[PDB]
């Protein structure tokens, strides 16, 4: 009960939205025989809607004055109250993959720039080495940290093209 | 030197071919240990993780074994925290956490300054005169009062045999504690009870039959049964 | 004779050049006493599309 | 096969193989699992 | 309420005494490192009527007859500080005796 | 927008503006329930100026009819 | 002349050599280029004395049982007469304010015109009635002192302010609480010291 | 008209005078380059500023520079 | 013209942080601002636009004119 938001389990507007969705989904059920493939698809859609409405509730989710679930973004407020699962862990979940992509791209860039006429490697990819780096990028933050520490991550400006202002 | 192989026929890394280490099996496909000081820091991290894994897994197992034998009523580890929190003569959780963090920060700063500057904790007149024995023999092997029974100041053969044994039981304990966490997460019971279920009924009690470990397998089994 | 060795990598310090703080390979150094006798070749083209440029003696140094 | 696998390592290995793999992967997570909002494991 | 004559007089006497016997040695050192002999010095250089306005006045360098360097302009400034402080104290007393408490409780 | 198109508006990402609501509660807005300073009677910031302009500012900021510090959603 | 090391095995920093109270402190290399280092010394050597005076005042109002340090500046509110050492002070709030803001002004003003660093740090002369600074060995011994207890004084003043910020209790009562039940009455049990307890 | 200036970085490739369809540029003998040639612009008032010489210039940066401004009846390319 | 006051060039040249935090600091900036009219114009326009934004954000939430809040279109 933070930011004036009621929990999804104890929200009247959430249940109103749920029963409105159930009503509009059951409206289309009356135009098909129960032993039909469109009827089976509509029943599967209704089951998925009910499962989504059940799982969104009692999962540390809040909604306020609209029946639509809200997300808590400030860490700490997502820690003492059970709201870390909204954005706290998935932030690191995205960042792990983003650093993975950046690290394997950097590894391919260095390992291609040390090859004769290296401009063709960007249009003519090599698959074994790119896949080898693709399955070696799980420990991307450790490699990035050690490369920053030893100085091979960055390059001396002396060797960087600089605008002549 | 090079003892065994984690994968026979695999191309061992160049920084592991002629490297004198405890439990070196060539297992570094990501080449995180190519840099030497990197390897030193990772060796120290593996040593501390493994040693606290010995302590943790022993706390899992020996009270659990004695509970299975009926000697003591000590509960399983996943509810033991709530058991002590709800106890009568209990230090509060905040006080315990802060005391643990303070003491571990002190000792880990000691170990850290040992790591960055070797033998730097032996500065004279710094820790009540007892710091003269705080010199580190090797990375992660301090010695001194950390070996009060004198089991390390012998010939190097039993010394690095013991180092290999320590790293082997430590890796085993680390995977064992990962297992304890996972098999509480899936089965919801203690590891001794899980071992009893697997010994008494191996086929019907496994990681595959439990739907948390591999989702969608239960649906496959139900569809195949019908 | 008065410039860098032919085939040696040099660093261009000319500010208005496209290859400022870049590394190029010397292909010829003129000995007739002209304004920009050092001729270098770069692996990356400029916006005009050329890869070679001429610089003076003070505009080239050995890269570290 | 050498000439063919040299062509197959150009643009479709990154423009099609990655695209199809990442797409169909994500399709199957969104299919077998329903639509999630909170990471509650 | 505090008597306004005695409050204003005490505040301006304290500020003038501070500015003469206390901060006058600290004063003019900032001017030695601001407009000093080797510093920026003159604001303007030209010799037209619109430049003589920026030139320093004629009554501010006449070696005022005080034993220290306390001139008329310094007297005016420190008296202004004293009047400001006395009015601040009187204003605080006026807020106090009206039954209104501005301080946190 | 595509989530609202598929008839399921509850699946849209509604990140609550916790920072600005926390600031508003720090200014005396009691709607969000954050019992911070200038909204609690025990805070020194509320006590300082409690008889100066707090009963006017609090009355003006707790009224949603005016445009002073409107309630903000996702 | 190095007193000790704040972390055993620290890198020897050459810009702190020879200073009184010399540990190998300052990780962030503050005042490394000299200059402000003299300013840092002349500011620390008086912050120490001011915290010493403040914590002495708090301990004197506590152990003699003449009031509480936080409740001491409460005579201005509600308009009752000030009392020092039990004896009623006949002065007025406006009067004490006036003498304070002119006396500290003249003190800092005549302090500011020393124009030499050694007297700015350690005046002596008129600021030496009994004269225990005459012996240079005892001078360095007393310079190593008043800095250790001075830094401890600054930490103690911060601790007094923080302790009365969380729990509105006298500091002597908090000391008695930590003496009685240390594992139940500590900084982690007051609630607002760390988030989440 | 416009201002056309040639700097000493020119090496006498005599292709900037071919790319200019107005006979603004000319090649004069020089001694600061291997080719012993230098671009000169005697008929600068006939230039329109089409920057074709700058396109044809191989030096980095450009040896021949054309600066716009002060348009006339010949610099605007007007046949009327 | 009087002996008291502050010199802008002295303040600009004096505010140079130690250890080369901003290099030379604000040294040589007084003549740069004074000689260049475009610098003063840009600073004035920046402050004027920022304060016009401030005026816009503060007029609607705190109306200073009677019956201005009732006039919605205004
Ligand atoms: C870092 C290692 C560490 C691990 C793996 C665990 C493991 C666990 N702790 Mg223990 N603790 C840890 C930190 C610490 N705990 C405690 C003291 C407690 C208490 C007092 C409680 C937990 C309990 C729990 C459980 C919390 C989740 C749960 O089951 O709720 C679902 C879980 C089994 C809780 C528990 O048993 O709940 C079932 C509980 O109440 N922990 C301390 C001492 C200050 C810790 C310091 O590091
Ligand atoms: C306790 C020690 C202490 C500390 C912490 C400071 C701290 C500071 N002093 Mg210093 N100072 C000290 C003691 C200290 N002082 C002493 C003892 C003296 C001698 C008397 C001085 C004399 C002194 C002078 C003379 C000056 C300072 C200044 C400064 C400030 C800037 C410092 C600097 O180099 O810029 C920081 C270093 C940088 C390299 C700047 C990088 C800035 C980045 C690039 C900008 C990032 C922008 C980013 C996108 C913003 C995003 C915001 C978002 C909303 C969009 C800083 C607040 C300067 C000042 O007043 O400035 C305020 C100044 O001119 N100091
Ligand atoms: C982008 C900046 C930002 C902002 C505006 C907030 C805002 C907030 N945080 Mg958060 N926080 C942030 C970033 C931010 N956080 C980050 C990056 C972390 C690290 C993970 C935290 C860790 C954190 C914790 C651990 C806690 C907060 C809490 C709070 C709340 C009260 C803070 C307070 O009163 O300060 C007081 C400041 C005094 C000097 C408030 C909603 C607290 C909370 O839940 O409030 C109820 C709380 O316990 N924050
Ligand atoms: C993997 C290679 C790679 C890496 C490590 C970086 C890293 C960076 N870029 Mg760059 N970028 C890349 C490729 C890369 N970029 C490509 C291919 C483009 C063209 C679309 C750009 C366009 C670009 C712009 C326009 C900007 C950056 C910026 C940045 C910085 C911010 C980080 C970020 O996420 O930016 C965001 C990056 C993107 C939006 C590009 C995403 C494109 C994909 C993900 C890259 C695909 C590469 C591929 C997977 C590698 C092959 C793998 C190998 C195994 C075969 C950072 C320095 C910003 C900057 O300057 O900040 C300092 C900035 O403004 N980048
Ligand atoms: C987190 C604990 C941990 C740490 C710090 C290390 C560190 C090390 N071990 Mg070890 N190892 C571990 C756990 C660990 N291991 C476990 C659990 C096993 C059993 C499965 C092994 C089995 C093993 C063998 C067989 C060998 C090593 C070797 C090594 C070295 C390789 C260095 C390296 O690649 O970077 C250090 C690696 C990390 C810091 C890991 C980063 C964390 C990842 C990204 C997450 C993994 C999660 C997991 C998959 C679940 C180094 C001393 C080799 C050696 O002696 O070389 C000197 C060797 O032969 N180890
Ligand atoms: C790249 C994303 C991705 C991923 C992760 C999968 C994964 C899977 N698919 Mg899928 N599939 C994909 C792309 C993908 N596919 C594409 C691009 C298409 C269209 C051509 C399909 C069409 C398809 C059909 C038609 C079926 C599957 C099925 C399956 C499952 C059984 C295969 C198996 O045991 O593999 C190992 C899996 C380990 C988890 C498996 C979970 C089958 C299924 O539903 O499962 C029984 C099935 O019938 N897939
Ligand atoms: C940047 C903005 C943004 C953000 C933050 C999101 C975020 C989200 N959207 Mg939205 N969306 C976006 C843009 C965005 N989307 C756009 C532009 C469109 C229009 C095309 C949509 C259209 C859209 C629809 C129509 C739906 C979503 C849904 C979702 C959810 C995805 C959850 C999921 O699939 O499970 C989590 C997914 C994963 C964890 C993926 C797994 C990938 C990681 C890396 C693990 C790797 C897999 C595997 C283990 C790897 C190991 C094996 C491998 C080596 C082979 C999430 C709330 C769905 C939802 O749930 O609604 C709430 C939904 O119904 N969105
Ligand atoms: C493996 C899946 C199939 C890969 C096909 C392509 C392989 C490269 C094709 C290629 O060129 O192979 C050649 C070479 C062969 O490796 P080795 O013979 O040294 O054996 C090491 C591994 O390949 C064993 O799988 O591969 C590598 O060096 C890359 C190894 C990447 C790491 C793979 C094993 C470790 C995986 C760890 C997963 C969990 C990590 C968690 C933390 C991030
Ligand atoms: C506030 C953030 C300030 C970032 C400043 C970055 C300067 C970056 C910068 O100036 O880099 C450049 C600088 C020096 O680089 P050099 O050019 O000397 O590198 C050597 C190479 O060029 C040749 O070997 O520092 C580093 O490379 C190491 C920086 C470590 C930084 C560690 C992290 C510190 C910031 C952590 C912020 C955490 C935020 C979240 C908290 C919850
Ligand atoms: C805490 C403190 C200073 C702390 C400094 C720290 C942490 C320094 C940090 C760094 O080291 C790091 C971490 C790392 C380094 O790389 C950098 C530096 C920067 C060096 C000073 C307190 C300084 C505290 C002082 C001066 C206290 C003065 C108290 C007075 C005057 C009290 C008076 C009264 O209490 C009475 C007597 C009675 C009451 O009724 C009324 C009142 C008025 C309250
Ligand atoms: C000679 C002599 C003397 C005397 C002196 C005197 C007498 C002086 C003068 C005078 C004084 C004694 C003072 C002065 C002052 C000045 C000034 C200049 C002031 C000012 C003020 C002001 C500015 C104010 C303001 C305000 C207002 C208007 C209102 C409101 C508030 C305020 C505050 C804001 C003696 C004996 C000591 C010694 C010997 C010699």
């Amino acid at each position: 009960d933070i930011a004036g938001l009621t929990p999804c389990s104890e929200s009247k507007a959430y249940n109103k939205l749920e029963r409105k969705e159930l009503k509009v989904l059951d409206k289309r059920l009356k135009k098909y025989e129960p032993g039909s493939a469109p009827y089976l698809a509509l029943q599967a859609t209704k089951e998925r809607t009910e499962n989504r409405f059940k799982t969104y509730a009692k999962q540390g989710l809040l909604c306020g004055n609209d029946g639509l679930p809200h997300l808590i973004s400030d860490p700490g407020l997502a820690l003492r109250f059970n709201h870390a699962g909204e954005v706290f862990i998935p932030t690191f979940g995205f960042l792990y993959v983003a650093g993975y992509i950046g690290h394997v791209g950097r590894q391919y860039i260095i390992l291609s720039k040390e090859d004769a006429k290296p401009t063709d490697k960007e249009i003519i990819l090599d698959v074994p080495l790119a896949l080898k780096l693709a399955f070696q990028g799980w420990a991307w933050p450790l490699a990035s940290i050690q490369e920053l520490r030893n100085g091979s991550l960055l390059e001396k400006d002396e060797n960087i093209t600089v605008s002549p202002r | 030197s090079m003892q065994g192989n984690w994968l026979p026929g695999s191309q061992t890394p160049a920084h592991l071919k002629d490297l004198k280490m405890a439990g070196n099996f060539g297992f570094d496909p990501l080449n995180l240990g190519a840099e030497p000081q990197a390897l030193r820091w990772y060796q120290q991290a593996e040593l501390v993780h493994s040693r606290t894994a010995m302590m943790g897994v022993a706390g899992i197992l020996i009270p659990g074994i004695f509970t299975k034998l009926g000697a003591l009523n000590v509960p399983q580890w996943y509810e033991a925290g709530k058991v002590y929190i709800e106890g009568e003569g209990a230090i509060p959780f905040g006080t315990l956490l802060m005391t643990t963090l303070f003491s571990y920060a002190f000792v880990e700063g000691k170990r850290w300054q040992d790591f960055r500057k070797p033998g730097s904790q032996a500065e004279p007149g710094t820790f009540f005169g007892l710091e003269s024995q705080f010199k580190g023999t090797e990375n992660g092997y301090p010695g001194g009062i950390f070996d009060p029974l004198g089991y390390s100041k012998t010939s190097p053969e039993k010394l690095d045999e013991l180092k290999l044994k320590e790293i082997k039981n430590g890796r085993l304990a680390m995977v064992a504690f990962l297992g304890f966490a996972g098999q509480y997460g899936a089965t919801g019971k203690g590891p001794i009870d899980n071992l009893a279920d697997h010994l008494a009924d191996p086929w019907h009690n496994t990681f595959a039959e439990n739907g948390i470990s591999v989702p969608g397998l239960s649906a496959v089994e139900q569809a195949a049964a019908n | 004779e008065i410039g860098p060795k032919r085939g040696s990598l040099v660093k261009v310090l000319r500010p208005e050049s496209y290859w400022y703080n870049q590394v190029g390979k010397v292909v010829s150094v003129d000995q007739s006493g002209i304004r920009y006798p050092v001729v270098v070749r770069f692996e990356n083209q400029n916006y005009a599309g050329v890869s070679t440029n001429n610089y003076a003696l003070d505009e080239v140094t050995d890269p570290p | 096969m050498k000439d063919f696998t040299t062509y197959l390592s150009t643009a479709p290995v990154v423009g099609l193989g990655w695209a199809i793999f990442t797409s169909g992967l994500l399709i199957e997570i969104n299919r077998f699992f329903p639509d999630p909002l909170v990471f509650s494991f | 309420l505090i008597a306004a004559p005695v409050a204003i007089g005490g505040s301006t006497a304290a500020l003038l005494a501070l500015g003469r016997f206390v901060f006058l040695p600290y004063q003019r050192r900032r001017t030695d490192m601001e407009v000093g002999p080797g510093r920026l010095g003159p604001k303007t250089t030209g010799d037209t009527f619109f430049d003589r306005l920026q030139k320093p006045a004629s009554f501010v360098e006449t070696k005022s007859k005080d034993p220290s360097g306390f001139g008329l302009i310094d007297v005016l400034g420190w008296g202004a500080l004293g009047h400001v402080f006395g009015y601040f104290l009187l204003a605080c007393s006026s807020l106090q005796d009206a039954g209104i408490e501005p301080f946190p409780r | 927008d595509v989530v609202q198109a598929f008839g399921t508006p509850e699946k849209q990402i509604l990140i609550e503006p916790v920072f600005a609501q926390w600031i508003q509660a720090a200014q005396g807005k009691s709607l969000y329930g954050f019992d911070l300073l200038l909204a609690s009677s025990s805070s020194p910031a509320y006590s300082a100026g409690q008889s100066l302009w707090l009963p006017g500012w609090l009355e003006a900021i707790n009224n949603n009819q005016n445009s002073l510090f409107l309630t903000i959603g996702p | 002349t190095r007193a000790g090391n704040f972390a055993p095995g620290s890198e020897p920093k050459d810009y702190l050599e020879g200073l009184p109270g010399n540990y190998n402190f300052d990780p962030l290399e503050l005042g490394k280029e000299k200059g402000t280092l003299q300013r840092y010394r002349e500011a620390e050597l008086i912050h120490c004395r001011w915290a010493m005076l403040g914590a002495a005042g708090c301990l004197a109002v506590e152990v003699l049982g003449l009031g509480n340090w936080y409740d001491a500046p409460l005579w201005a509110v509600t308009g009752d007469k000030p009392t020092w050492f039990g004896i009623e002070v006949p002065f007025d709030i406006a009067t004490i304010l006036g003498v304070e803001v002119v006396a500290m002004a003249v003190a800092e003003g005549l302090r500011n015109e020393n124009q030499d660093m050694e007297k700015r740090l350690y005046p002596g002369g008129a600021f030496d009635p009994l004269g225990f600074s005459k012996d240079p060995k005892s001078f360095e011994d007393k310079k190593l002192k008043e800095l250790k207890n001075g830094r401890l004084a600054m930490v103690a003043c911060l601790g007094f302010a923080g302790q009365h910020a969380a729990t509105g209790k006298p500091i002597l009562a908090a000391l008695g609480d930590h003496l009685s039940s240390p594992f139940f009455n500590n900084f982690a049990t007051n609630g607002v010291s760390v988030p989440g307890l | 008209a416009h201002v056309v200036k040639i700097y000493d970085t020119c090496i006498g490739c005599t292709q900037c005078v071919r790319a200019c369809p107005l006979d603004v540029l000319e090649m004069v003998p020089w001694d600061g380059c291997k080719a012993a040639q230098m671009a000169s612009s005697p008929r600068t008032e006939d230039c329109v500023g089409c920057k074709r010489c700058e396109t044809a210039c191989p030096t980095d940066f450009l040896s021949v520079r054309v600066y716009l401004g002060n348009e006339s009846t010949r610099s605007l390319g007007l046949a009327y | 013209n009087f002996g008291i006051g502050h010199r802008l060039e002295a303040i600009l040249e004096a505010h140079t942080p130690p250890a080369g935090g901003l290099g030379a600091g604000h040294k040589g900036l007084f003549h740069t601002v004074n000689n260049s009219l475009h610098f003063q114009l840009g600073l004035a326009l920046a402050s004027v636009g920022t304060i016009t934004s401030l005026v816009a954000q503060h007029m609607y939430s705190l109306p200073p004119y009677a019956y201005l809040a009732v006039d919605f279109t205004t």
